[PDB]
């Protein structure tokens, strides 16, 4: 038993890993579906069909990089349909003959709703499929790993500037400490963006947003967002510039930091607004 | 605003 790709690179009698790479379709849109068919691409046969008849199966399939972030999907095999990324080990498929015959495998993925812009880029892992053979002579049981990468971006279709999300919370650790806040843009066509926050704060200098909560509030402290080592005020256009298709970080960070008293212990939140500038 | 940023923080004993 033995498997080969379309573009050269096999797996030998006992199993291993290979490095699938598939086209994609560069656009794909919410309930359109993405189709990776890799019975083109894998192809496997049997070295002793006089013999011995191999049994392969879809063992387990995982979805990486822009898949498992943009896309809900489901496998194809052998003509049944199953989740993925996949739970179960699905049936499996006699292999008889000496001639490469297709792994009956495809990948139906629909973009999610967050998805937007570039959802799939190029080179990389989209997909990590396991082969499994086994045969009604030993007592084999071999594994096929393949790891199908994307030769090319795959566009969300999108319409202007759309962010990373519309609420966007984050923990910090127990004072004092800071934390990266997980904020993107993008645009179908590249804009000059820029962008503000907004807020109640408690300094002078406008940078210090007041702790918000009314469940036993600790005093004394606040929550003060910085970018590239520098402090951000309330109502202060920061320039991100060029950004289109591909997703251009706020940079943001909070942070604690000190109203001008003695802090005490207690709950800490507070609520700010961030209001992209275009042109 | 275009996005909304909770921050959730708390200070010990
Ligand atoms: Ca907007």
């Amino acid at each position: 038993f033995a498997c080969k790709t379309a573009n050269g690179t096999a797996i030998p009698i006992g199993g291993g890993s290979a490095n699938v790479y598939v086209n994609l379709a560069p656009v794909v849109n919410v309930g359109q579906n993405l189709v990776v068919d890799l019975s083109t691409q894998i192809f496997c046969h049997n070295d002793y069909p006089e013999t011995i008849t191999d049994y392969v199966t879809l063992q387990r399939g995982a979805a990486y990089g822009g898949v498992l972030s943009s896309f809900s999907g489901t496998v194809k095999y052998n003509g049944s349909s199953y989740p993925f990324p996949t739970t179960s080990e699905t049936p499996r498929v006699v292999y008889n003959s000496r001639t490469d015959k297709p792994w009956p495998v495809a990948l139906y993925l629909t973009p999610v709703s967050s998805a937007g812009g570039v959802a799939i880029k190029a080179g990389s892992l989209i997909a990590v499929l396991i082969l499994r053979q086994t045969n009604n002579y030993n007592s084999d049981d071999f594994q096929f790993v393949w790891n199908i990468y994307a030769n090319n971006d795959v566009v969300v279709p999108t319409g202007g500037c759309d962010a990373s999300a519309r609420d966007v919370t984050v923990t910090l650790p127990d004072y004092p400490g800071s934390v990266p806040i997980p904020l993107t843009v993008y645009c179908a066509k590249s804009q000059n963006l820029g962008y503000y926050l907004s807020g109640t704060t408690a300094d002078a200098g406008n940078s210090i947003f007041t702790n918000t909560a009314s469940f036993s509030p600790a005093q004394g402290v606040g929550v003060q967002l910085t970018r590239n080592g520098t402090i951000i005020p309330a109502n202060n256009t920061v320039s991100l510039g060029a950004v289109g298709t591909s997703a251009v970080s706020l940079g943001l960070t909070a942070n604690y930091a000190r109203t001008g008293g003695q802090v005490t212990a207690g709950n800490v939140q507070s609520i700010i607004g961030v209001t992209f500038v275009y042109q | 605003a275009d996005v909304t940023i909770t921050v959730n923080g708390k200070v010990v004993a």
